[PDB]
């Protein structure tokens, strides 16, 4: 449960991402499929090689989808309903991917923003990390 | 754990930079700080009720060192991590009884450190050599459970 | 998140715990104490040997603080503030104990429902304890 | 893979009046129903899109049969859980890459459907005695992982 304070948090670190979302979004996903190579076999359509278009494209549109989701911090269920519709009832995604990918998305803040990136920023981050998969990994209509 | 030739090298060059006094205070402090529940097992600490007094926390400093130097000591013996973390897992597991999650999470938090102190220097080739590291680590300070 | 049917299902199978609320409460814990003997460091200073009144004492505040959030299934940040500020702030229990408790209350459930625990409801009683859970180890303030 | 041996013939005891062509599929059932990625390692078993039509499939059922078999393989061999499950433990993690986690969450369901059956029964010192089994399966078959 995000606290007042952990989504000013939010908003004022990933308010630093600006045009950067492509590029960040892509890169927390060839750090996820790199790092941990079981995430691939959800992409098995998709070209996964380094600096490929379609994952660079991807990655836009998941930076997009927290950006949003950050906006709609208070009613995350309404706002992300087709992003849960695909996530948990069409893709069913194991809840551990999540995991990964919030971790992922971490490392590329941190690696990208650390002025932005203290110990409470850290903490809110992951807190909204873990709310955004719970949507998306749960059937709730 | 399996490093390529290539991993190895770019691991070690890496961590040759890694500052001794202060990265593993910084993973060991946001460890308290994201997870706050881990608190529990360092109530001889002192104050760690705000983030601040956490990472500035001298025993928090000087206890992170120790786990860097676990880590290094890892890193130096990739062929045999069980052997190496033997007395640690028995002490983390039989003693202690810190949930195997926990030492994933720190391991991550350490790789939140590096990626924080090296910038783009932390590329995504480097973290997943780093990856493998730390649930290397992660495993065998696990051990005593499995 | 959950779903209409999951709010249904919670209710309809709460409702049937009515009177026997403590009994349950006191036959979780002790479920929990036996099986996962580390849960029993949160309780230093409890009277925990089989059948204590202390331990019947304490599954009655756990069962009605479940009868409370089921009332408040759309409230439940707002209604367990007091008991997040006790199990997140103060205490700082582990999540995973969380997991051994409300696997405890299911089994404690199915033991003596076993009308009502159907595979439906089940999954939504196994959502409604996360979902407590959840706001029981955030610091939302 | 170390109970008691109080533990031991308590979980003998209750396994002895197990029905061996039921429970399984009834636990594999709501493995895919409560936690439902789960469905995702079964593509070819067919309908699997309701409750009803978990519970209701041939092919589950048949499965839980066999996921029941393995278990009581264990069980006879409360000693030597790795050993019993190496195989399984090659096919779960080197071959269909199963989180872990899954293997602890079966576990407890078939706990609950243990519960179900058995009600007042399945009394708090037996319910500890198989968390005690289902936790060493579960660990036997992460094996491959450590
Ligand atoms: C913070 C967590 C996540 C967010 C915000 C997110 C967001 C998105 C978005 C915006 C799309 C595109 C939907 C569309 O426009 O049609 C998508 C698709 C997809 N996601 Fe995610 N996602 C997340 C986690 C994950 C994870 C952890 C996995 C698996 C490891 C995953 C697997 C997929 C797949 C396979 C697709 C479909 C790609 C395609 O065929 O077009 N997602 N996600
Ligand atoms: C996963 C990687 C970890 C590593 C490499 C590591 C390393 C170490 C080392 C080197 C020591 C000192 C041992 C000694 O002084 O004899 C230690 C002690 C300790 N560790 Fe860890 N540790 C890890 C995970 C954890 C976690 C996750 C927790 C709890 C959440 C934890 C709790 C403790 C405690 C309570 C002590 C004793 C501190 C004291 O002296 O009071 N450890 N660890
Ligand atoms: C469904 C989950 C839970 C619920 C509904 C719940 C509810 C409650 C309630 C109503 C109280 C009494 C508060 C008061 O007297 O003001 C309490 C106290 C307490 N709970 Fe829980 N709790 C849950 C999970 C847990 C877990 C998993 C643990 C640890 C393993 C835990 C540890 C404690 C402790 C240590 C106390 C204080 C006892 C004392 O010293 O008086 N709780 N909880
Ligand atoms: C934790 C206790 C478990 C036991 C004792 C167990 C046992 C078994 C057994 C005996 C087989 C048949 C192997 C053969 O005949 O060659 C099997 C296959 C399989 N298991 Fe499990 N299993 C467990 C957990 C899981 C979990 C948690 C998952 C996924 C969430 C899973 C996914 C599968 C799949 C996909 C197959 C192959 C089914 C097919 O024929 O397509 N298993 N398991
Ligand atoms: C702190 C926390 C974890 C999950 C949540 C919820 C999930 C549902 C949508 C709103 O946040 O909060
Ligand atoms: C499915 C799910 C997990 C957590 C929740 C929220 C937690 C906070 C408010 C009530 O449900 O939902």
């Amino acid at each position: 449960v995000l606290s007042p304070a952990d989504k000013t948090n939010v908003k004022a670190a990933w308010g630093k991402v600006g045009a950067h979302a492509g590029e960040y979004g892509a890169e927390a996903l060839e750090r996820m499929f790199l790092s941990f190579p079981t995430t691939k076999t959800y992409f098995p359509h998709f070209d996964l090689s380094h600096g490929s278009a379609q994952v660079k494209g991807h990655g836009k549109k998941v930076a997009d989808a927290l950006t949003n989701a950050v906006a709609h911090v208070d009613d995350m269920p309404n706002a992300l309903s087709a992003l849960s519709d695909l996530h948990a009832h069409k893709l069913r995604v194991d809840p551990v991917n999540f995991k990964l990918l919030s971790h992922c998305l971490l490392v590329t803040l941190a690696a990208h923003l650390p002025a932005e990136f203290t110990p409470a920023v850290h903490a809110s981050l992951d807190k909204f990390l873990a709310s955004v998969s719970t949507v998306l990994t749960s059937k709730y209509r | 754990v399996h490093l390529t030739p290539e991993e190895k090298s770019a691991v070690t060059a890496l961590w040759g930079k890694v500052n001794v006094d202060e990265v593993g205070g910084e993973a060991l402090g946001r460890l308290l700080v994201v997870y706050p529940w881990t608190q529990r097992f360092f109530e001889s600490f002192g104050d760690l009720s705000t983030p601040d007094a956490v990472m500035g926390n001298p025993k928090v400093k000087a206890h992170g060192k120790k786990v860097l130097g676990a880590f290094s000591d890892g890193l130096a013996h990739l062929d045999n991590l069980k052997g190496t973390f033997a007395t640690l897992s028995e002490l983390h597991c039989d003693k202690l009884h810190v949930d195997p999650e926990n030492f994933r999470l720190l391991g991550n938090v350490l790789v939140c450190v590096l990626a924080h102190h090296f910038g783009k220097e932390f590329t995504p080739p480097v973290q997943a050599a780093y990856q493998k590291v730390v649930a290397g680590v992660a495993n065998a300070l696990a051990h005593k459970y499995h």
